[PDB]
């Protein structure tokens, strides 16, 4: 042979006859092991990319025909592994289970719920191959999409059936992001439209068993988890498992979707996957490229991440809405798969540390945040308040272009920034926090039409508190109404105003 | 079976088994290497052959020597007679006082466990250091990493924390001691004895030492640190203990992955990084965990690396911690002792929800005013004041006297300090703070906070420094 | 895989990857002998269009190739199961690379027993058993010859260079 | 014969793909037919890639390499002591050979802890400022990092005629050998540098390693290891080496590219990151010995080189993280003029006070302190921008201070002398001096005191801390004299 | 970057754009950094057109220096020969604002039209500025400056 | 096969023909392929010629015949170029058709 198999047990046969095959079309005997990378002898004929099954219980991919082996990445341990080994076909490529079982669960991405609870088998299997849809299957999202969390509502008010970028560096309550979206699509999730019903995917990429022992820990204590699915490959969980937890994630949203359900899938985070999958072509000496990463981990990702789509009636209407994550280091979106990303998705959200440390939670730059997108998924509430708060934190920030030493160009101005800081008040959101609209837009009223600026922004938190809740509790008859209208409506404008003036009247003093 | 030497391409021993072929990891044993010779199956290379590592003294050897494969891992005392006991990798008295003899030994190899098992949940354990609990409050049974480059009184205050804590904590204590110098740990070691915390009338002392010094093989240097965990993994689960699992340096445990990972064969990552640096990373922090028998709360000293921590190593370890502490050459240089960059030593369990929002407040508080301190410094740095509100003033001025009251004088090193330092129990620092944003301190010199910890002392300071 | 036995050579010159084919194949059975003997036959047979371009040329094409050994090897009952190597390395192009296997082997059951000066002083004379170095020595202590120049002739050379190499 | 001769597979670039010496033993330097050393350090199964160590052209392929079936050691003995030694422990030097006919692995490794027992010692270099704020032990790894004639040299130079005196002395414990590990020197410095030792004839207890510029890159790359050996040896026979590695800056580079020759990858700064096991490795068995080796040491003064300046580079970074502490020494000043050179802020010995000799201690406490002061006013003062009358002092004297760690080319003190200039200062004696009259009233002021009151010095070393008499003397001595200096 | 590197080679006429500009929330948000066809030229255009063109893009680039104190600093620091510049400038940017319809969810501004003769008058308008009777940034997004004329007037 | 002045196309698919022959190949000769082109056997390997190809393909295949042309390349060379267009083979491209360069020079 050459370079490969020139093994004097492989060569010693041919000798003979070329003699001694197990089948090597569908067995193969493990050439090498090392590495989790089994060159496995034979199973040469085999399909592409099937998953076989090693005589180490563990489940691989024959990702690699090669022409004399077959590069069979391992899904698990390798102390396990050692050569000759028959590594079977199964004569199949991956599907996972599907079902809806997983929600109220923490899985491994096999679809094995462990957890240390171990599973409850979705007993539906599906392909996590299954592609990306069409323009036919597609369709408009026109559908807003919340998180409770006033600033992402509002200032980037989104939609399902997406593929936004969350972006920033870890715990900020950086998952705590995700987490009061999470937990505020309870009320969704008890929202009787079934898009309402919200499935939510959080697809945990090398995601530590601790850390999502933790977070998992604040989604019990949240018990959201009765509509998520936690598809969860931990930092432990081998390589090909968090590269896969992604894509077997990705298929069983598009499930929901394609089953008119709208499910939500949090790519938390391909950071990690690019990685390990890199790490995992390297090992198969297959390459690293830019930032050392292989380039179609663009095709990857750019087929998977098309997978979240908005889909027409045809798909029960349904959606998958893609909200992937990477967590930065350091901004580092020049990062290679950023770029890519900022390609892909149709905005991307941004958090700034700055006024984090500033005590900013949320600390997002709003500024750079964006949907592309934007208004074609918003709500008229939303809108009667939202655009010209944008446009007077434009201001704000625009001030702060003198907002430096010095801040006042005139009282207006001054006053700008003292309503922006106004405004501010409001978008930082405290660990948990699950609103709805009308509570968001109400509260954006009072202030967009200035009347906080009179009040001082400490009292605005305070008061922020108060009102809320104060309306909540009486006018719900008016707040059912905007509600119900998922809109503002002129009346209750006033109606609010007043209890509002009336109200912030009795916070103030 | 046995096995020739077909190469030793550095350390690593690719040993062609011939009818043998052990699984990985196994333990070979060189026959003839009286250095108690270690190969680590790492691969099957195939042909029986199998990369392995050695992990011992090596010279002499010829190609075919012969091995003779102990067809499992090693096997190292595992549990209280390392007390005391300064151990090696192999688990072998290398505090030299005649063998060890815990007698239930140990493959170095565990696993992650359940997240059930895991730390679902975490409380903030006060360390009574103002700047430490406060920004990085910690928790029980957790992994701390400590950032911080080279030599920087890292280790001084490191042993500070050692000394106020492992001292003060009952239970064991574990010290890996990766790459780590071996004068270090002679001064420590002496140190040991001295302190009585080692004391030989207790070989069930609050620590176990395991040395693993940079001299070593970085395949011995490398694994020293299991070796580590895995006695702790036996006093955490076996010993139920909460354990201090003092790591002194995570850096060198993956810098000798990475350094490997060539040779292996294997690519040497972007920076050379080890590839498998996640995976090691993966196995080694979710080894560690609160189980609910015992916690290994786990102080791991990081090395920066060449001060990048954007660097992939540091950059993934931050994922496996919970509390990170970055300590910032800035600070350091301004010889503040505390040394941190407090605008990374964190705990994401900050949280007015845990910690009370009092000191989580406060902290913010504080946390901003640097922050907007911060934000001024570009200016000012070639461009002074007076272009700046004289609040801005206050504020930059009060952030610098909290930045001297960081500073916070060290006990241990009076060698390098010659100050006395302070613990400061928790709401003198929370209020002394609250004080200074108070501007109860705004007119007092700021040497007064510089090295001290309680804010009365500062007080008191500032009256003599007020001549 | 196949648990097996590759005695004195070995080595693996890749040649002696192949050679250990044999040094478990030919050596198992013992068809060692035969086959040492076919490659005698083999080499130079060979070596003329039954080898060079005529044969060895990849414009030959391939499965050609192997049928023109196949009609080359099962060309001759040289290689009465061996031959399947041949069309195998055939495949796998290691036509002119068959001496090294060749002697490999060949060396491998005689280097498989032998042994070679390699020594400070002349010889070639060559061994073909393991115990030497004493026996030769009442060979070359009988013969005189070789090139004298072959093998070390301590003289121009060591010594040679001696009084320079004070100075 | 049969494998006690090799032929060179195939070479080039200095790996020789070696044919047979495969009973080799493994890290056995082997020998040339060309007589030149190589070392099988990788014994593949095909051949031996033999690290070819030196520099040729000299070879081809075939050419017999013969096993010297020797693992490397390298001459070592006490014979090296008035000796200049290339690399391997030969001669450059051509005074014949050394008496190094003993020889000591190179493979040696770092004592135990048990074997090793921490620094409390003292060993001051002569030089004012360097025993004051970084006053030395033993055993110690201590960076030095300066910079190409920044007299960066010439000051180790006077810290080994410093010890001189104690090898003209019979104070063992006082007396160094010295090592001085020359990486990449050139002849020219080397013979300089030689030639100035010869002067100072301290070369009697002292080797010069020498591996100058033009060097072989393993040989260099030896050479530490070499080093390495050779002091531990005196420190087994409880004696007080000194290595001078400088530099490890060339070996890394050497090594690297011999790794990357060997297309043996790297990661940092093209470095391969076992230049730290490389150093590591080397530093480990720099120590201060357990009573058992006679309580010897092998003080290692590591030397690096900043390329600008710069040091958070990751090799400059990681021998910080080994050194216990580093000496700064920032040029400069010496532009500015300053002899020395110096970031003092950065200068630390974190080691620092376990390393002291009480006499100095005595000042020397509230010197650090007074420049700690001083620096502090550096710090606070001392830009265009800060002053009062409490600081002004602090700053007249820091500077008059500064003088004093001021100090010229070859030539270094003794300590009473150091304790005694500097003392003036501290109880404040000469801030009624300006900065620059500090320089002459020292030397003046010196060799009065050297002449009468060689009493009061003696004794001063003899009681080797002060005491109020000693104070009290030097007092009116000083004051006086000073008085008498000046006027 | 060699892909738009080489991609200019290959161009006849480009855009260019500046997402500071689209930042600067402009739509249009170009920039003639290179929004170019080489066959700009006052033969080829209107001598007018290139003329009012360059010294537009002088004016800018002047402006451009002085542009991130105030970026970092309001409507200060000037002497006003230069607040003419600035002025004018950022009419000129405005000016070239243009709504859009086909975005009109979006911009809540409905596109619009200038052919050329009005586009180049209207510059040479504004360079002769007149609009000093009028603001300036009531002079985004529209087609004919007329309208922004308008436009400023209706909300005095 | 001759292998000496003509080569057998090696590999193809890389617009360089790896070619096996054409052994007495020049240094940095003008080649020509069989599918018309041109190569130069730029690149003496001892077992094939990188050879490139001096145009465009799509058209090769393996094994195709090179033949050497056994002529260093030279390009037309005159003083007749003089209101010419040419193609870099110092022959036309203006679509005039040919210039008057009747000296190719090296």
């Amino acid at each position: 042979k050459t370079g490969t198999a020139e093994v004097s047990s492989i060569l010693e046969e041919r000798i003979l006859g070329a003699d001694t095959s197990v089948d090597l079309e569908e067995t193969g005997r493990v050439l090498s092991i090392g590495d989790g990378i089994a060159r496995v002898h034979g199973l040469r004929n085999v399909q592409a990319e099937e998953m076989v099954e090693f005589s180490s219980g563990l489940k691989g991919m024959s990702l690699n025909l090669e022409p004399d082996n077959v590069g069979v990445v391992v899904f698990g341990n390798d102390k396990l592994i050692k050569e000759g080994d028959i590594v079977k076909r199964t004569g199949a490529i991956v599907d996972v289970p599907v079902g809806e079982e997983l929600l109220g669960r923490v899985v491994d991405a096999l679809g094995n719920a462990i957890d240390g609870k171990g599973p409850i088998g979705s007993k539906a299997r599906r392909r996590v191959g299954l592609k990306a849809p069409g323009i036919i299957p597609r369709i408009s999202v026109r559908e807003p999409m919340q998180t409770g969390i006033k600033a992402v509502d509002s200032l980037v008010p989104i939609g399902r059936g997406q593929r936004e970028l969350i972006i920033g560096d870890r715990q900020t309550g950086k998952t705590s992001i995700a987490i009061d979206t999470i937990i505020n699509q309870k009320r969704f999730n008890d929202g009787t439209d079934e898009k309402k019903k919200l499935y939510c995917i959080y697809v945990a990429i090398g995601q530590k068993r601790s850390t999502v022992a933790q977070l998992v820990k604040r989604l019990t204590d949240a018990d959201a988890m009765k509509y998520t699915i936690v598809v969860s490959a931990t930092a432990s969980d081998a390589a090909p498992l968090q590269y896969l937890a992604p894509y077997s994630g990705c298929s069983m949203g598009e499930y929901f979707r394609d089953n008119g359900k709208h499910a939500l899938i949090i790519y938390d985070d391909l950071s990690k996957q690019a990685v390990a999958y890199r790490q995992m072509s390297l090992l198969l000496r297959r390459p690293p490229g830019r930032e050392a990463y292989p380039g179609d981990v663009f095709y990857l990702h750019s087929r998977l991440l098309e997978r979240a789509a908005k889909m027409n009636d045809a798909f029960g209407g349904g959606s998958l809405t893609a909200l992937p994550v990477i967590e930065t280091q350091a901004g580092d979106v020049s990062a290679y798969i950023p770029t890519n990303v900022i390609s892909i998705t149709d905005g991307q959200i941004f958090l700034e540390t700055e006024l984090f440390y500033k005590g900013i939670r949320p600390a997002i730059n709003v500024g750079l945040s964006v949907s592309r997108v934007g208004s074609a998924a918003q709500t008229r509430a939303m809108k009667q308040v939202a655009g010209t708060m944008k446009l007077e934190l434009a201001q704000y920030r625009e001030v702060a272009a003198f907002a430096q030493f010095g801040s006042d160009l005139d009282a207006a101005t001054q006053q700008l920034l003292s309503r922006g800081v106004r405004l501010t008040e409001l978008l930082k959101q405290g660990q948990y926090s699950p609103m709805a609209i009308e509570e968001q837009v109400a509260v954006i009223y009072a202030g967009v039409r200035g009347y906080l600026d009179k009040l001082e922004p400490s009292k605005i938190t305070k008061f922020e508190n108060a009102f809320l809740s104060h309306v909540i509790s009486q006018h719900q008859a008016l707040l059912g109404k905007i509600r119900t209208d998922g809109k503002i409506s002129e009346e209750s404008d006033a109606k609010l105003k007043e209890i509002v003036t009336n109200f912030l009247a009795g916070f103030e003093a | 079976t046995t096995g020739r030497i077909v190469a030793v391409i550095g350390a690593v021993v690719d040993v062609q088994f011939d009818e043998g072929l052990p699984p990985i990891l196994n333990a070979l044993e060189v026959q003839g290497r009286e250095t108690r010779l270690v190969l680590e199956v790492a691969q099957h290379l195939g042909e029986s052959t199998v990369r392995t590592i050695a992990m011992d003294g090596t010279e002499g050897l010829v190609r075919g020597q012969k091995v003779l494969d102990s067809g499992a891992p090693i096997r190292i005392p595992v549990g209280p007679e390392t007390l005391g006991r300064i151990m090696n990798v192999i688990g072998e008295p290398i505090d030299e006082r005649g063998p060890i003899k815990t007698k239930q030994f140990a493959a170095i190899h565990a696993e992650a466990p359940e997240f059930v098992e895991m730390s679902v949940e975490q409380e903030i354990l006060v360390t009574g250091i103002k700047v430490v609990d406060l920004l990085a409050p910690y928790a029980k049974g957790g992994k701390i990493g400590l950032f911080g480059g080279a030599g920087v009184g890292k280790t001084v205050l490191i042993m500070e924390l050692i000394n106020n804590v492992a001292k003060a904590h009952g239970g064991y204590s574990v010290f890996a001691g990766v790459g780590e110098r071996t004068r270090e740990g002679n001064d420590l070691y002496h140190e040991m004895i001295e302190s009585g915390v080692i004391n030989l009338k207790d070989a069930t002392s609050k620590v176990a030492l395991v040395y693993g010094q940079m001299n070593e093989p970085p395949g011995a240097r490398a694994r020293v640190a299991l070796t580590g965990l895995t006695v702790a993994e036996y006093f955490r689960d076996q010993e139920g203990q909460d354990v201090l699992l003092f790591i002194d340096n995570i850096f060198r445990f993956t810098q000798a992955g990475s350094e490997v990972s060539a040779l292996l064969g294997r690519i040497p990552s972007a920076v050379g990084y080890q590839p498998t640096l996640a995976t090691d990373m993966g196995t080694m922090q979710e080894r560690i965990t609160t189980t609910k028998k015992g916690s290994i709360t786990s102080v791991q000293a990081i090395y920066v690396p060449a001060d990048d921590l954007t660097d992939p190593a540091p950059a993934t370890t931050f994922a496996h911690l919970d509390a990170t502490t970055v300590l910032s050459r800035a600070i350091a240089e301004l010889g503040i002792y505390p040394a941190v960059d407090p605008l990374d030593s964190t705990s994401r369990i900050m949280d007015p929800n845990i910690v009370g929002s009092e000191h989580y407040d406060v902290a913010r508080g504080v946390q901003k005013i640097l922050q907007d301190y911060k934000s001024l410094q570009d200016i000012i740095a070639i461009l002074g004041m007076d272009e700046l509100s004289e609040e801005d003033k206050l504020t930059v001025s009060r952030a610098r006297k909290i930045q001297r009251f960081l500073s916070q004088p060290f006990q241990v090193a009076e060698v390098f300090t010659g100050h006395l330092g302070k613990l400061v129990p928790l709401k003198e620092t929370i209020k002394g703070f609250q004080q200074i944003l108070a501007g109860e301190y705004d007119h007092l010199p700021e040497q007064a906070f510089y090295m001290v910890g309680p804010i009365e002392e500062a007080v008191a300071k500032a009256d003599k420094l007020a001549e | 895989f196949a648990k097996l036995v590759r005695p004195p050579v070995q080595i693996y010159g890749i040649e002696g990857r192949y050679a250990t084919a044999l040094y478990s194949a030919a050596s198992k059975q013992n068809k060692l002998e035969q086959v040492e003997k076919e490659l005698l036959r083999v080499g130079q047979i060979l070596k003329e269009p039954k080898m060079a371009a005529s044969l060895l040329n990849p414009y030959v094409k391939r499965s050609v190739k192997v049928k023109s050994l196949s009609d080359m090897t099962a060309k001759e009952k040289f290689s009465p199961l061996t031959s399947n190597l041949i069309n195998l390395l055939a495949e796998n192009g290691r036509l002119t690379n068959t001496p090294a296997v060749i002697s490999a082997f060949s060396t491998m059951m005689s280097v498989h027993r032998g042994e070679v000066p390699c020594t400070v002083t002349t010889a070639s004379a060559l061994d073909e058993t393991t115990l030497t170095e004493l026996k030769t020595v009442l060979k070359s202590f009988l013969s005189k010859g070789q090139v004298l120049k072959l093998e070390v002739k301590i003289d121009p050379s060591i010594m040679g260079g001696m009084i320079v190499r004070i100075g």
